[PDB]
């Protein structure tokens, strides 16, 4: 600005840390949902860092809220913002995080592919679920919803001081009026599909239920093929094929859901009479009398008010049954999952 | 928005933005070469009122206006009034604070229109000329503000604990409107930079009880708090109202604004 003090302006400019001075990231793009795997340029760490360049320019509402909340949130199972760079020339924003080598999308994909080349370790499954719940419990206790939980967002740290620790990432930090109706459906709770007007803690817990099933079987439990409207017929059909159609007593307030009459129009209870979570999970070699299953069923409760909370899930006797969950989900064993490849595509 | 509600003790507000009073006074000495101490606190009152008016024009809720006010105070707690024009900083603070919320957005045209309209209709005693800044200036200023604040955007305020305290008294109808109003008035001072918000709430509630002749002494005794620090806050509130009485901002602010140190231009 012309009316800004010149001395003030040049002092700040002289002192301002620039992302390109501190970090080597060119050619090191790993993702774009622009995410880079970066090393420090001085060579004082040799640690890997994740640099996220925020999409757009300036500071949007979504960028503001993301910076706002990450700046406060501190917990071992939630991804931790190290530093923010404000690039004054191009008005671009960069976020620095510790680098998580793995995630559940890739880990599960690796096991699903290994099944073809003929299961996920059960101590690992439990430990992952425990840490996901711990991190989500922390967010929820602070009235922060994730609003977009899926395997790609459950990161897992590689070799280093936090080996095998879960890091929840990529929270949906801005949703206009906390609304799903404003601009994959596999991890979406049935109330969202029937037109729920707000995100809730319960919606996050359903997604954890979905992830947990997927870790146990290597298959997305509510897998389905790929608008403004919340009602998705094929996704609901898949839920009922797995779960059965809910009885009136299972979800009394279903009648209040905005899409209830559409549900009645398109679906018949009779269609799903041979369908249940018990039957589904048995086919995938998970016993219905297992503590794992009983907890899974409490997470995948259809009526959101009857869904277990994160804190209650952490207290489940499943976590007291042998084997105990471990802080490193790999339990000191060798990590077979491949590292992320650098992308060279234009 | 209850995001981070019970996290004050591990918050950036508490760990980074509760300042030492002597560090505040030391940094203020550079602007005290131009303005007296009286004139400096009068300027603070003026820009608190400017921010309030901008927020009311944009129909923002009190808590958003308070956050914006805290941003403004944090900036000038570190930096001279010459560094960035406070006329530019004030709407920039409101704009940034509104973006921390996800319930509605403040557009560019609406922000500038609001700055233009509020200064000409409510502050022409201080500003004969039209609001000269365009949206590119706001966006530039926003980057400087965010940098100075070390990206600390979540701000806690006395409104939430006040509401809890009065509901605990069973005296919401009698005491809340006055106590709330007094909380608004504390932003005319440095209190928000110096004390946890719940302590400021307790002080405002005390003053409200004294003004309305309500005996709440036993209720205050039932709390586990440092009442010395509460009394410190009470004294600043009582002083604020005497300052208010003796200050005519409408007659004085044009002259006071002319004494503000002016930005060094480029060479
Ligand atoms: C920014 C991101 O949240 C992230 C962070 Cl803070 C830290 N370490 C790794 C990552 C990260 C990189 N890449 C991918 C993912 C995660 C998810 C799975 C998809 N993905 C790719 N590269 O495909």
């Amino acid at each position: 600005d012309d009316k800004m003090d010149y001395d003030f302006k040049v002092k700040l400019s002289s002192e301002r840390e620039r992302v390109e001075d501190l970090f080597e990231y060119e050619g090191c793009k790993v993702g774009r949902g622009h995410v880079y795997k970066a090393k420090r340029k001085d060579g004082k760490d040799d640690k890997d860092y994740a640099l996220k360049q925020i999409e757009g320019t300036g500071i949007s509402m979504s960028a503001c809220r993301e910076i706002a909340l990450l700046r406060e949130l501190k917990h071992p199972n939630v991804i931790s913002l190290q530093k923010v760079f404000l690039s004054h020339a191009d008005r671009k924003v960069w976020l620095l995080f510790d680098y998580a080598e793995h995630d559940l999308w890739h880990i599960i994909k690796f096991h699903r592919a290994s099944k073809a080349n003929k299961q996920l370790p059960r101590g690992m499954v439990k430990s992952l679920l425990y840490q996901i719940l711990d991190g989500i419990h922390y967010l929820h206790a602070n009235w922060v919803l994730h609003r977009d939980l899926k395997p790609a967002n459950i990161l897992v740290m590689g070799e280093g001081p936090e080996r095998g620790r879960v890091k929840i990432a990529d929270m949906g930090f801005a949703r206009l009026f906390n609304s799903p109706l404003k601009p994959t459906f596999w991890y979406r709770a049935p109330e969202l599909l029937l037109g729920a007007r707000h995100y809730t803690k319960a919606i996050d817990i359903w997604a954890i239920g979905c992830i947990f099933a997927e870790l146990l079987t290597s298959e997305p439990i509510f897998h389905c093929r790929q608008t403004s409207n919340p009602y998705h017929h094929d996704q609901l059909d898949r839920i009922f094929n797995v779960m059965g159609f809910p009885a009136d007593k299972d979800w009394e307030d279903i009648k209040k859901m905005p899409e209830h009459s559409t549900l009645m129009k398109d679906f018949r209870r009779n269609t799903y009479t041979n369908c249940s979570l018990i039957k589904y999970m048995e086919k995938h070699k998970v016993k219905p009398d297992s503590k794992a299953f009983h907890l899974l069923q409490k997470l995948l409760t259809m009526d959101p008010i009857k869904r277990i909370t994160s804190e209650q899930a952490m207290q489940d006797p499943y976590f007291l049954e042998d084997p105990l969950p471990t802080s490193d989900v790999f339990a000191g064993c060798q990590i077979p999952y491949p590292k992320r490849e650098f992308l060279t595509e234009e | 928005d209850k995001a981070m509600a019970g996290n004050f003790w591990q918050s950036s507000h508490y760990l980074q933005w509760i300042l030492d009073k002597q560090d505040l006074l030391k940094e203020r000495q550079k602007d005290l070469k131009f303005l007296s101490e009286e004139e400096y606190w009068k300027l603070q009152i003026f820009f608190t009122n400017v921010i309030q008016a901008l927020g009311e024009h944009l129909k923002l809720r009190q808590q958003v206006i308070a956050t914006a006010t805290v941003y403004f105070k944090r900036f000038y707690a570190r930096y001279s009034l010459k560094s960035i024009d406070p006329v530019l900083m004030a709407p920039t603070c409101v704009f940034l604070a509104s973006k921390v919320e996800e319930f509605g957005v403040v557009s560019n045209t609406r922000l500038i229109a609001a700055a233009t309209s509020v200064l000409k209709t409510r502050f022409s005693y201080a500003f004969p000329k039209e609001f000269p800044y365009r949206m590119n200036h706001i966006l530039e200023c926003e980057f400087y503000l965010l940098e100075l604040m070390d990206c600390c955007l979540i701000v806690y305020h006395p409104y939430r604990p006040l509401l809890q305290y009065v509901q605990d008294m069973g005296q919401e109808d009698m005491l809340l409107p006055l106590a709330w109003r007094i909380v608004n008035d504390t932003y005319r001072t440095d209190l928000c930079l110096l004390y946890p918000p719940f302590m400021i709430a307790l002080a405002c509630l005390h003053v409200a009880c004294v003004v309305q002749q309500k005996d709440a002494r036993q209720w205050f005794a039932e709390l586990s708090v440092d009442m010395e620090k509460i009394l410190e806050i009470i004294r600043v509130i009582l002083k604020l109202y005497e300052q208010w009485k003796n200050f005519d901002e409408r007659k004085e602010m044009a002259t006071i604004l002319s004494k503000m140190p002016k930005p060094k231009p480029p060479p």
